[PDB]
């Protein structure tokens, strides 16, 4: 409603770096808000794509940003009559960033790993990795829970059970208020998908450079499954957290499995022990139901509500014809211990191939009416097909069926404007929450400031 | 197997000193080394891992270093507890192999030993055996040599020695030599002697006694 | 399993 | 906190089989590798082998192949080391070890299990008094505990009354039987004026003999 | 009375009242005679026959070629829709009707592009279809005398994690870690352009071999796109039934799955198969969506056939419902019965006749009564089912115009789905009178130059 679409702020990065593929707000020790941006194709030392992370300070005019430096050299450790290897080429560092406290977590979902023992090997596979940083202090740390030292032959004998060689940890990420990092790994357990949790404080205190393989006793990974319903479901394609069991001491995880049950797609709510509390099934096959999940209380009843995006949903139209537009589902949490019923509201896209639902960002209370609001991206929507972000306002009955505001893309075609979003943070300190939008196709980030309501 | 030459085997030092143990490998191990501590009469404790990284709970006065095949543990400002055994261990290759070990002993001024010889007891002789005991108490350094003699001639068969760890509040060592013979063989001879050789005295300290005599 |  | 409670000391006969344990406390045994290390005074430290309790796969030093057999049960949260066809060289203290963070390190150690191999049956000690020879300013007496098995034996003077100025030497194995000695020094005005007694106790045979030092 | 009680002002307003109204432009009309009445009532008041303005909604044909009996031979001069063009004339709020006939012609040319999965899981299948080219055409010869067949193969995106990238020998031989040998991995490759020489099919198959990849799903949809949008390469003929046979024994990758390989760029729907006959956007462009596949299949008029094993038949039977016009058959494990199911699929394809309308004006609305089976009329239906090759059906159509539009000349089309021929309806909206062509602007009769005299009455000229 009251986002300023006239005077935007534009940050930018190297060409072809996909700057803006991921972003999040970041407050230092003094509360000074910044913007961390990921560029998963930034050039490395050997003029080869390795990705990178930038930490943009707030400036109403925007501009260029400084790099948040990480180690981009391949590592090797000969130990235990084995040879450990890390390959950061094409790793995609910055394919997902998230901030908590004064710490930044940037992940490289396709960092490869291989263990050599004489003539055998564990196979070179993308286990993924996440780089953690405390910008003010300069501290650095890493977390790669899916690394292993088991050889290829062993997996074959065991029928490829508990195979964490293709996790791609960091594909999605979130951090609980308590400080527990949760990494989605849609390739874990032979493309079933796993989660991996671990306290940030324990990641830092247990990391030392060069070790490559170290223990984080307090971590907690999810479990394999012999169920064909979970096969090739990419469990962990998208992750979030919230409160869905009433007990405020526990933190519940939300996970997206967009190809679950033979591309029917689903999303499950769990506890910190990965025990499924609820499961929400896709409405249509190959709609990628679960591509993006969001948690926020939209009806102002204290209870977090769930929002799920199915970017490729094909709406039914006249003469028995289907049109890919996308869709978003709203699930309101019921009072006390009760299951989440049918979706309270269906938001369907308009622009063909627009992928309405490819991202969903809680905005907080934008118009300050007491109900939290959201922003839905259509990276290829709008009458021009350049991009579009639609703001839906909260209300007692859930959400408004129609958008209060639409943000058309200031970038050219192919910018993927809206592929990433983030809101609910007041960056200019004017009392209203603001929205940042990424456009990795144009290597830029567009900050929308929220102004007092005009009406 | 990789060999770990740990030197020195022992060193006598005082509190507040700064000492450095070394560890040499038969080949490169690229910082894949760990350092251990074993206080006397107790289990082991981890000090260092992967060359330089301290184990949690370890004082900062400890510090590892080195590369290739030569590494070193360094203790700055020695403390009373730091006097103990220390070992290095490589895990670059299987099987893991340890070092010879190094014992940190307390240093002090030299001191001669108080020799004391004791003939067999009445109870033992009536049993059919004869044991002569020669105690060498309170001396420093630890290096010492004992020599038994029967009728002036050396005897080596049937001797059982036993040393003590460095005593606490005087930092001295002690020893107990026991020559065991049969009652019959003990009475074939008259003179019995134990000679002590220490760096203190160029001439050996001697104490003897005569059987069938007081 | 995979490609089998 | 990580602690490795190993089993109590073992005393067996040559040719038998023993099985040591290493229970984990404060953590799951399944977390990390578990190594076993043999320690002897002269030979020093020797690495036996390791085990990954999660899957059960193991590695051994080719010196202990056949002799040592490492296993682990995640249920009881304990790891085991079995030694078959024991001998005298198998007399050593055995430690179970796991790393802290590094996958391949050796940081945390148990208290250790002492193993003694001998056909020697339980034997009571023969205590003997040691009086000086028929003068100086200070006199030195002694006591000799000879021929006993197994260890240990608590030696005291005057039933623990006389503590300072005493040297009790470590025990030594004299052909499948232990031998021990102790000495004490006082002034010439203390002996034979003040009576001194050697108090030795052997819990195994349940014998506690005492001998008063008599001059000659 | 409805034409008189409305009290119209001009000839134009009179016809807009009802299709049965008429107007009289006669000078010698009585004093108080209503000029807007029935054609019978006007002639009863001595109105000049020429002065009657009474349009009638007609519907004559222009092109009425006869339905062809044999689709074989000729330079694609086959007719399967009749009539092909008709002129339609309507008046405000009126409606006229017309009929159309469609025939599923016998002996119509057929193209069959065989899209074969050649992942390692398709090991056993390759041997069974060794002589597919010939054992086929023999059965197909009984439904068409002009057949062409081609062949293409697919595996998955040759990029990690789908592809084995270690050791270096695994790139040239993905079966290196095993005891055997196989081809390097490949996304999609064209092998044989559609040809009437069947022995070219057999001998091209006999030189094929499987490859190997890591994940059970396969990039078969990447190959459905290219085999559709690369017209000149595959060789689809303009006048022939297009059959694209998709063979696989496992699940399939879909849109947005590529992100597990770093691929985020949507599918552009364009051809990317060069002279090397290999799909070149395989490792840079995401898999296609079902909506994008439906667009090109409908655009290039391709009929997709999911010839899959029974362990995934329920999966592709559900996809087939999101891609209208798609059929499924059960691959008997070793592709032994692929032969029979393609013929059963082709019959299933040519057993339906569903009409489709294009470029229909906002004003016109159509209604249909289908005549399928034996003269069985089915109201409110524009599709037939249960038909055989050679059968013929017909439909009764009525166009109901609403008001009178601005443009008096429009034209729409009625075509059966998948068919080449179509019926073109040239509509003409007649809501004007011929007397309007010869009006008197600023006439002396109407308020002394301040009006216009047309069709008898005095109209208020422009500007008032
Ligand atoms: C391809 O597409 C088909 C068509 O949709 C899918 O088949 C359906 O699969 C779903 C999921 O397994 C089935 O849903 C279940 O229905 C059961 C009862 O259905 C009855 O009624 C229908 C008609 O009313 C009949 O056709 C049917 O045969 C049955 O007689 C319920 O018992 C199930 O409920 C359970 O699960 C839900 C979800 O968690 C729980 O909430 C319930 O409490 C309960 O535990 C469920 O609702 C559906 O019946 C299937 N229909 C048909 C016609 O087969 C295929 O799954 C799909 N497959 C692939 C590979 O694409
Ligand atoms: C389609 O069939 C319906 C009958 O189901 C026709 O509707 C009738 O049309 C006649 C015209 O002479 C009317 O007299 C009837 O009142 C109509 N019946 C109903 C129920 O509406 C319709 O005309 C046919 N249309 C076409 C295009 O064939
Ligand atoms: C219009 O309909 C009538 C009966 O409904 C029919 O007889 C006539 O043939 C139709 N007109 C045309 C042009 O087919
Ligand atoms: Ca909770
Ligand atoms: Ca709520
Ligand atoms: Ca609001
Ligand atoms: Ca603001
Ligand atoms: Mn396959
Ligand atoms: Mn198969
Ligand atoms: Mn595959």
């Amino acid at each position: 409603l009251n986002l300023d679409p006239v005077q935007l702020t534009f940050y930018a990065g190297p060409n072809g770096s996909q700057f803006g593929f991921s972003l999040d707000f970041h407050k230092d020790s003094h509360g000074r808000v910044a913007i961390v941006v990921g560029a998963p194709r930034t050039l490395g030392p050997s003029q080869e794509e390795t990705g990178g992370v930038f930490l943009c300070p707030w400036r109403a005019e925007g501009g260029q940003c400084p790099s948040l430096l990480f180690d981009l050299r391949d590592e090797t450790r000969n130990v235990g009559s084995q040879t450990l290897q890390t390959f950061k080429a094409r790793q995609g560092l910055g394919a997902s960033v998230v901030s908590w406290s004064d710490v930044i977590v940037a992940c490289a979902p396709w960092q490869h790993w291989n263990v050599l023992e004489k003539t055998e090997e564990a196979e070179k596979t993308p286990v993924g990795s996440c780089f953690l940083a405390q910008p003010e202090s300069g501290r650095r740390a890493e977390y790669s829970p899916c690394r292993g030292n088991t050889l290829s032959r062993i997996y074959v004998e065991n029928d490829f059970s508990w195979d964490k060689r293709y996790c791609e940890a960091g594909f999605s990420s979130v951090v609980t208020q308590a400080g527990e990092l949760v990494l989605g790994a849609p390739g874990g357990y032979y493309f079933l998908g796993l989660l991996a949790q671990a306290p940030v404080a324990d990641i830092f205190s247990s990391y030392r450079p060069g070790i490559l393989l170290w223990h984080v006793s307090s971590q907690s990974l999810s479990f394999d499954s012999s169920n064909p319903e979970y096969f090739d479901g990419y469990w962990g394609y998208s992750v979030a957290v919230g409160e869905f069991d009433g007990d405020l001491n526990t933190t519940e995880y939300v996970v997206g499995a967009p190809t679950w049950s033979w591309t029917l797609g689903a999303v499950e709510i769990l506890d910190s022990y990965y025990q499924r509390l609820h499961r929400l099934r896709g409405e249509q096959m190959a709609s990628y139901f679960g591509h993006s999940v969001a948690v926020t209380d939209v009806n102002g009843d204290g209870r977090h509500d769930l929002l799920v995006g199915a970017p490729l949903y094909m709406e039914s139209r006249a003469d028995r014809k289907l049109a890919e537009v996308g869709r978003v589902y709203l699930f309101l949490q019921p009072r006390g211990p009760h299951a989440l019923g049918a979706p309270s509201l269906l938001l369907t896209g308009t622009q063909l191939y627009g992928r309405f639902g490819s991202a969903i960002a809680p905005l907080g209370d934008l118009d300050r009416d007491g109900y939290n609001d959201i922003a839905v991206a259509a990276p290829y929507g709008g009458p021009s097909g350049r991009g579009q972000v639609l703001v839906f306002l909260g209300q007692s009955e859930g959400l408004r069926s129609r958008p209060s505001q639409v943000l058309d893309s200031p970038f050219p075609t192919g910018s993927a404007f809206g592929f990433s979003l983030r809101g609910a943070v007041d960056i200019d300190d004017n009392g209203y929450p603001d929205l940042i939008v990424g456009a990795y196709g144009a290597n830029q980030v567009a900050v929308y400031r929220a102004q007092p309501v005009v009406k | 197997d990789i060999l770990m030459t740990q030197s020195p085997s022992s060193m006598s030092v005082s509190l507040g000193d700064t000492v450095s143990i070394t560890c040499h490998a038969s080949q490169g191990i690229s910082s894949n080394i760990g350092w251990l501590q074993q206080k006397p009469g107790k289990s082991f404790m981890g000090l260092i891992y992967y060359g330089t990284n301290l184990v949690d709970g370890v004082p900062s006065r400890f510090s590892g270093s080195g590369s290739g095949a030569d590494y070193s543990l360094t203790i700055s400002s020695l403390d009373s507890e730091d006097f103990a055994d220390y070992y290095c261990v490589q895990y670059a290759q299987l099987p893991y192999t340890f070092g010879g070990g190094t014992k940190l002993e307390i240093k002090r001024a030299d001191a001669a030993p108080t020799v004391s010889i004791f003939p067999p007891s009445s109870e033992q002789l009536t049993s059919g055996g004869a044991s002569v005991v020669c105690f060498l108490n309170n001396f420093y350094p630890k290096d010492i040599n004992v020599k038994w003699k029967i009728d002036g001639s050396e005897r080596q068969n049937g001797v059982l020695n036993s040393w003590t760890d460095q005593d606490s509040k005087d930092s001295t060592y002690s020893m107990s030599s026991t020559l065991t013979l049969t009652k019959d063989e003990y009475e074939r001879h008259n003179s019995y002697t134990c000679e002590a050789t220490h760096k203190t005295s160029t001439s050996p300290i001697v104490k003897s006694f005569n059987r069938n005599e007081c | 399993a995979g490609d089998v | 906190e990580v602690q490795l409670q190993q089993s109590g000391a073992e005393l067996v006969k040559p040719g038998a089989s023993v099985k040591l344990s290493c229970t984990a406390s404060g953590f799951n045994i399944k977390d990390t590798y578990v190594h076993w290390v043999k320690q002897r005074p002269e030979q020093g430290l020797e690495w036996i082998g390791r085990i990954d309790p999660a899957n059960g796969y193991t590695k051994y030093d080719p010196k202990f192949q056949g002799k040592a057999t490492i296993t682990a049960d995640t249920s009881s949260n304990t790891a085991y080391l079995q030694l078959s066809s024991l001998t005298s060289e198998d007399t050593a203290v055995y430690y179970c070890v796991r790393p802290l963070y590094d996958y391949y390190a050796m940081d945390y150690w148990g208290q250790g299990t002492s193993v003694t191999v001998s056909s020697a049956k339980t034997t009571a000690p023969s205590v003997y008094p040691l009086a000086p020879v028929c003068t100086g300013s200070s006199v030195t007496l002694g006591c000799l505990v000879k021929g006993y098995f197994p260890e240990p034996v608590t030696l005291t003077w005057n039933s623990g009354s006389l503590s300072s100025g005493v040297h009790t030497f470590p025990a030594v194995l004299q052909s499948d039987l232990y031998t021990l000695s102790s000495s004490v020094t006082v002034t010439s005005s203390t002996w034979p004026s003040q009576s001194i007694t050697c108090n030795v106790a052997h819990p195994a045979s349940s014998t506690k003999v005492d001998k008063k030092i008599e001059p000659r | 009375n409805i034409c008189t009680t409305r009290g119209v002002s001009s000839c134009q307003q009179c016809l807009a009242v009802s299709p049965m109204c008429a107007w009289c432009s006669d000078e010698a009309l009585p004093l108080g005679s209503p000029r807007c009445d029935l054609k019978e009532n006007l002639l009863k008041d001595n109105c000049a026959p020429e002065s009657i303005e009474f349009p009638v909604s007609e519907a004559r044909v222009l092109e009425d070629r006869p339905l062809s009996d044999k689709g074989s031979g000729d330079s694609s001069q086959v007719t399967q829709v009749s009539p092909q063009r008709i002129a339609l004339r309507l008046r405000p709020d009126d409606s006229k009707n017309f009929s159309i006939q469609v025939r599923q012609v016998e002996d119509y040319p057929v193209d069959i592009y065989y899209l074969m999965d050649l992942s390692y899981s398709m090991k056993d299948d390759l041997w069974s279809i060794q002589n597919l080219g010939t054992k086929l055409a023999t059965q197909m010869r009984k439904l068409t005398s002009n057949l062409r067949i081609g062949f293409g193969a697919f595996v998955d995106k040759p990029v990690s994690p789908y592809m084995y990238i270690s050791p270096p020998e695994a790139l040239e031989n993905p079966c290196y870690d095993m005891k055997t040998t196989c081809l390097p991995m490949f996304g999609y490759k064209h092998v044989l352009t559609l040809t009437d020489q069947v022995t070219r099919f057999n001998e091209e198959v006999k030189k094929q071999s499987v490859s190997r990849n890591r994940d059970a799903p396969e990039g078969g949809f990447d190959a459905i796109m290219q085999a559709t949008v690369c017209d000149e390469k595959i060789g689809w003929r303009n006048d022939a039934s297009h059959l694209l046979v998709f063979t696989t024994d496992a699940k399939t990758h879909i849109a947005l799955d590529g992100r597990l390989a770093g691929i985020v760029q949507p599918n552009d729907g364009q051809c990317h198969v060069g002279s090397d006959n290999h799909y070149s956007a395989s490792t840079t462009m995401d898999y296609p969506s079902l909506g994008l596949m439906t667009e090109k299949l409908s655009q290039k008029n391709i009929n997709l056939i999911f010839a899959v094993t029974e362990n995934v038949v329920n999966l592709y039977q559900n996809y087939s419902e999101l891609i209208p016009g798609t059929t499924v058959g059960v691959l008997s494990m070793d592709s032994s019965n692929v032969l029979q199911l393609i013929v059963d699929a082709y019959g299933k394809i040519r057993s339906k006749v569903e009409l489709e309308v294009r470029d229909l004006p906002e004003e016109l609305s159509l209604s249909f009564n289908a005549t399928c089976l034996n003269n069985e009329v089915i109201p409110g239906l524009k599709s037939c089912m249960g038909l055989k090759i050679g059968d013929t059906v017909s439909f009764s159509i009525e166009a109901k115009v609403r008001g009178c539009p601005q443009e008096k000349e429009k034209s729409f089309t009625i075509k059966p789905v998948g068919f080449k021929d179509s019926l073109i309806v040239q509509v003409t909206f007649d809501c004007d009178c011929a007397c309007q062509a010869q009006a008197e602007p600023n006439s002396h009769r109407c308020n002394n130059g301040n009006g216009t005299f047309e069709c008898g009455v005095c109209r208020c000229g422009p500007g008032w």
